[PDB]
């Protein structure tokens, strides 16, 4: 069968499953912000903006 | 004149009393007679909490701050002597009365400050 480093190209000539997993590739993203902003959020200490802004 | 029908519920029984524009006037005080305050009541509007330096040892300013404990902060029904001195002017003495209030502000971040805002032995 396909090798595990081809498994993708069965996207190929199937536009609405590469749609599909376009679609996927994009709500993984975008629940990654998503996630990572709410980490953020969680351990971020907004007390001084002088000594320790974000970047520190 | 209302009834307590009338206030029940509205958030009017946490508010003191008010006058009209038009008291603008004067109260003789009398160096030979007794006074007292029948009823004092404190109604806060602002609570301002001084935010804990971040080490510059700088101005710290006082905050504004959000209620969470809802209407339930005002001090009334306060009553005591009023002194009146030998340079002409008075002293409040508080006695008795509801004069303190547990209250909880919250600070932008979460934090919550509880106070016990008080006159006690004003
Ligand atoms: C954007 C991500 C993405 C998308 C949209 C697809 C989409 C597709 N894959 Mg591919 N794949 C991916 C990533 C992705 N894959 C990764 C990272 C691997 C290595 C594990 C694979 C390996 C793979 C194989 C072997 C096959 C496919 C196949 C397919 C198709 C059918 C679905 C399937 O069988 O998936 C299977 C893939 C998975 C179930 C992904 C693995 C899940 C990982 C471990 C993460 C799970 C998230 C987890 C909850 C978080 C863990 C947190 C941790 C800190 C503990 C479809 C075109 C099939 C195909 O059609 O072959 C012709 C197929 O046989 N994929
Ligand atoms: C938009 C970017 C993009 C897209 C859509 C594709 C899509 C494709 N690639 Mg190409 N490629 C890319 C960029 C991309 N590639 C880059 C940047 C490189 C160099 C690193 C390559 C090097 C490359 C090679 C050498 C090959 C492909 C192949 C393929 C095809 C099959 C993929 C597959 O089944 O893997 C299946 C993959 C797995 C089952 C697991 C992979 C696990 C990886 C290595 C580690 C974990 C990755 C992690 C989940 C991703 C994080 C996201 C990252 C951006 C930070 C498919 C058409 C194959 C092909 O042409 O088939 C005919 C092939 O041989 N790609
Ligand atoms: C009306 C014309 C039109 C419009 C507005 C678009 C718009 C888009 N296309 Mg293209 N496309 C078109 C014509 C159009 N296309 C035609 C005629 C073809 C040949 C069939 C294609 C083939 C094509 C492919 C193969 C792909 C795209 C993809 C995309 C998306 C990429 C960006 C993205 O996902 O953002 C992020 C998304 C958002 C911020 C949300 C947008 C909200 C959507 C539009 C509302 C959904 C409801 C709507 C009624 C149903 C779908 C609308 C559809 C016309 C796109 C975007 C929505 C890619 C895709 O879908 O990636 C996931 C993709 O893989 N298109
Ligand atoms: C411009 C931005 C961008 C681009 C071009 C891509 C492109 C790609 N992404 Mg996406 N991704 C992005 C941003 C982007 N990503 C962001 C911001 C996130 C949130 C963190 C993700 C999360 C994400 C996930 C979870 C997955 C992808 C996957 C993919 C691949 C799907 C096509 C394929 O089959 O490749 C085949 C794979 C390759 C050609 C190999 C890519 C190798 C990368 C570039 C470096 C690998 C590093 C190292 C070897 C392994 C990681 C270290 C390990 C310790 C974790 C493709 C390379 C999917 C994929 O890789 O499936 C197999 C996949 O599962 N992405
Ligand atoms: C964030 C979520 C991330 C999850 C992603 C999961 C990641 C999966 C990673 C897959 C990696 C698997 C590698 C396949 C490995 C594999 O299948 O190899 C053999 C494979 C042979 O392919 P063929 O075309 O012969 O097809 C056979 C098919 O059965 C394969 O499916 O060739 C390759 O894949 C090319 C890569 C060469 C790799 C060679 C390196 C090995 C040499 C030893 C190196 C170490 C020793 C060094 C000493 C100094
Ligand atoms: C369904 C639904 C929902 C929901 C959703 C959700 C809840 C989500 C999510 C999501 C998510 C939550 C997500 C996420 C994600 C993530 C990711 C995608 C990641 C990744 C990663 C990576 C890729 C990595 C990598 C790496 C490492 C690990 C290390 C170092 C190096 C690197 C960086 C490479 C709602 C209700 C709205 C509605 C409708 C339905
Ligand atoms: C319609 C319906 C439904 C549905 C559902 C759904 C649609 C679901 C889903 C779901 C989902 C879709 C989910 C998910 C997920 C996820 C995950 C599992 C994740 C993850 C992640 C992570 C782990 C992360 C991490 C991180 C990052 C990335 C950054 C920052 C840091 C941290 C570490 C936090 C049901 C059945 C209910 C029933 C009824 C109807």
């Amino acid at each position: 069968g396909l090798p595990w480093y081809r498994v993708h190209t069965v996207l190929i000539n199937d536009p609405g499953r590469l749609i599909a997993a376009h679609l996927m590739h994009t709500a993984l993203v975008a629940g990654w912000a998503g996630s990572m902003a709410l980490y953020e959020l969680a351990t971020f200490d907004p007390s001084d903006p002088v000594l320790n802004p974000m970047w520190r | 004149t209302l009834t307590y029908d009338d206030i029940v519920g509205t958030g009017l029984a946490n508010k003191c009393p008010t006058l009209d524009d038009t008291a603008r006037g004067a109260y003789p005080i009398d160096s030979s007679q007794t006074y007292r305050i029948a009823r004092l009541c404190l109604q806060p509007t602002t609570f301002l909490v001084k935010e804990e330096p971040k080490n510059k040892r700088q101005e710290a300013e006082f905050v504004p701050t959000k209620l969470v404990t809802r209407e339930t902060t005002s001090l009334d029904q306060i009553q005591g002597e009023l002194k009146v001195n030998s340079d002409g002017s008075l002293t409040f003495v508080e006695e008795d009365g509801i004069d303190f209030q547990p209250v909880t502000v919250q600070m932008a971040g979460g934090e919550r400050i509880p106070l016990l805002f008080t006159v006690k032995n004003l």
